[PDB]
């Protein structure tokens, strides 16, 4: 079968920029390779056809070059609406098949996270769990590290997080991580911390809370 | 002022089947061609199949030969993708799109899927049951700024709205992607920041609703005591 | 069908997303709803034309792709130097002369027509000459009825099909 590939899979970069972006078909297909934009949550959008032509409505500060194996996207000058992940597709009379996706979000100045901790409710250890959040709020770039300690015992495998899509607003990124106790074992401990690693901070940053207070 | 319209959201156990259906209205023809691309949480456009604007017969990712049938009724301007032996990968949202000839070479015309694609359907595949979730304080602590939020813990299936004092907090709100817990339950938090000086006084509400089991929370985050 | 030949132009491009180009291989339904809402016939470049070009006379005749001076060319009038010479299906007796064809976005285009007000294959504003494409160029004539008719234009005896309102 016929694989594309794009590189890079993910893109900084600011309004106004210059933005080039690539796909690789895993053999010869011509002419026959689209792109498509799509936003978070919502159907994607034909951009590009014939690897070169806009599609009616398309700004023109888009455009595609390319043929055979090698296809580029080109945004001659990014504007806010061009932030999101953009997939080539090859068509035939027989199939549909689609890139990878590349994502461009807004480069901004790099902003530490503010870190706080919540301790499970009163409530909910009434029904046998316990569930702690930590959140980081408002930063940049997307990467950040966060560490659970339980009496200084690291806390492996029992977390999950996720992190919000970059703010239209300002810019920045928030992240929330759940550990997951039994209520026994949060009962049996006292010391609850989330360590938090990020670019804007020169060393970690700690938040904890004390059972009970 | 075409528009393209699915069935809603639907919820089966594995090895089931599912059956959704896009309908075209405003057209200027009334039938077209109708393809099918899903996208799992998390993941990229995976194309599905659809009706050939050509031969108007199915036309499939071979991946799903033999539990994929497309069927299109012509009087309803309405198609049809049928997915049997369901597993829990196909869990994602199915867009459906015009497959519309749009120009040729050679002798030769090439389709595209064209806008505008119908709002999605939700299909979750899971042996987990319809249930509501719990909501739990996420409640206040420094500084001039203060975080608070709600919990909303274990139900299924997706989605969930959240929002603060009936619509009247919206800045600051963050409201985070769910995650699915090892149970086969869903949870996901909602956060705001708000000035530290509103504690003792505004009150803050975090409204839950749950439409797949008619379930409506309001639960106000006060300071612990 | 009968358009799928090399010497037909096949500049195609649905830019509006109507769904004409589809109507040209599977015959569709027209969306009734929205059917209510003297030019000379010489040479058009085959870069604007997308599907079969038919003449009439009122008798109709299909005008193939050549260059410019008349020779028939294969490459489905995707080159530079393709054209269709309407004016060589006229005959040479004869006032009555219109051609139709589809432009390259959609749009049914028309030059000549009756005597005279009316164009391209229309005979009278109710009429039109029957032809193989009249549903793909004229969809809104869907449910008009064939009547077979006989004309005379400068004496010769035309035996055709009129679709009329
Ligand atoms: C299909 O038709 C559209 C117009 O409906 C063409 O769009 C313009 O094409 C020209 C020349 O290619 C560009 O300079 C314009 O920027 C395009 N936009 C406008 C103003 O409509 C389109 O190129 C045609 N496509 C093909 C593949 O023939
Ligand atoms: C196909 O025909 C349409 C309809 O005549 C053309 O659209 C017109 O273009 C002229 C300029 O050349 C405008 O003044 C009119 O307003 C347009 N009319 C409409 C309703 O669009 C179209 O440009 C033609 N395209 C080709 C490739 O020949
Ligand atoms: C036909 O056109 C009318 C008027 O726009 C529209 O309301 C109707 O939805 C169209 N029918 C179909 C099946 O598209
Ligand atoms: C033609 O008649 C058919 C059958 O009664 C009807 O469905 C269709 O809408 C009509 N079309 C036009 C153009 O009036
Ligand atoms: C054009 O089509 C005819 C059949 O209609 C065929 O015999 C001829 O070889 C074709 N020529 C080209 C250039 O493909």
């Amino acid at each position: 079968d016929i694989v594309m590939t794009q590189s890079p899979s993910t893109l900084s970069a600011s309004v106004g920029d210059r933005v080039t972006i690539s796909c690789r078909a895993s053999q010869s297909i011509s002419s026959w390779l689209a792109w498509y934009q799509q936003k978070p949550g919502r159907a994607p959008k034909l951009l590009i056809y014939k690897a070169s032509s806009l599609e009616t409505g398309v700004p023109s500060r888009f455009s595609g070059s390319g043929s055979g194996t090698e296809f580029t996207l080109t945004i001659s000058s990014l504007q806010p609406d061009d932030f999101a992940t953009y997939y080539c597709q090859h068509y035939n009379t027989y199939l549909f098949t689609f890139g990878p996706g590349t994502k461009v979000d807004l480069k901004r100045t790099v902003a530490a996270p503010s870190v706080f901790i919540f301790p499970p409710s009163d409530e909910q250890l009434k029904s046998g769990t316990a569930s702690v959040v930590c959140l980081l709020n408002n930063f940049y770039p997307r990467e950040a590290k966060v560490q659970w300690k339980v009496d200084n015992a690291l806390q492996s495998g029992n977390s999950q997080e996720s992190v919000t899509e970059q703010d239209s607003k300002d810019s920045t990124y928030s992240l929330s991580s759940t550990l997951t106790l039994s209520k026994a074992d949060y009962e049996k401990h006292k010391v609850y911390a989330c360590e938090v690693t990020h670019q804007g901070l020169s060393s970690p940053v700690t938040k904890s809370f004390n059972r009970g207070e | 002022q075409v528009q393209l319209v699915q069935s809603g959201a639907e919820v089966k156990k594995p090895g089931s089947s599912v059956k959704v259906s896009c309908t075209t209205s405003g057209g200027t023809y009334i039938n077209y061609a109708i393809s099918w691309v899903r996208q799992a949480p998390g993941q990229g456009l995976e194309w599905v199949g659809g009706m050939s604007p050509i031969s108007n017969t199915p036309k499939y990712a071979q991946k799903f030969q033999g539990r994929v049938t497309i069927t299109a009724d012509e009087s309803t301007s309405t198609t049809y993708m049928e997915l049997s032996s369901l597993r829990p990968e196909d869990t994602a949202v199915y867009y459906c799109a015009r497959d519309l000839l749009k120009y040729c070479g050679g002798g030769n015309c090439h389709s595209l899927l064209v806008d505008p694609w119908g709002q999605g359907t939700l299909v979750t595949v899971s042996s987990a049951s319809t249930k509501g979730p719990s909501v739990f304080p996420l409640a206040p602590s420094s500084g001039g700024t203060a975080a608070l939020g709600c919990l909303v813990k274990d139900y299924f299936p997706e989605p969930v709205t959240v929002s603060w004092n009936s619509g009247a907090l919206t800045s600051g709100v963050h409201t985070f992607p769910a995650v699915l817990q090892s149970s086969g339950l869903y949870s996901l938090s909602s956060v705001v920041t708000v000035p530290s000086s509103s504690l003792g006084t505004q009150t803050y509400i975090c409204n839950v609703n749950h439409k797949p089991s008619n379930t409506k929370v309001d639960k106000r985050v006060e300071p612990k005591s | 069908g009968s358009w799928h030949i090399n010497r037909t132009a096949l500049n195609c491009n649905d830019s509006l997303h109507t769904g004409f180009l589809a109507a040209l291989f599977y015959t569709h339904k027209f969306n009734a709803s929205g059917c209510p809402e003297p030019r000379q016939c010489g040479t058009i470049p085959a870069s604007q034309v997308c599907g079969p070009v038919y003449c009439f006379t009122p008798s109709p005749v299909v005008v193939g792709t050549t260059d410019r001076f008349g020779a028939p060319t294969y490459t489905w009038g995707e080159n530079e130097t393709d054209v269709l010479i309407l004016n060589n299906t006229r005959p040479p007796q004869g006032n009555w002369f219109g051609c139709t064809w589809m432009n390259s976005t959609g749009f049914t285009k028309t030059c000549g027509g009756p005597p005279c007000c009316g164009s391209g294959p229309w005979l009278t504003p109710r009429c039109l000459v029957d032809y193989p494409y009249r549903l793909w160029h004229y969809p809104c004539t869907v449910n008009f009825t064939i009547f077979k008719v006989r004309m005379y234009v400068g004496g010769v005896e035309h035996r055709l099909n009129a679709a009329c309102n």
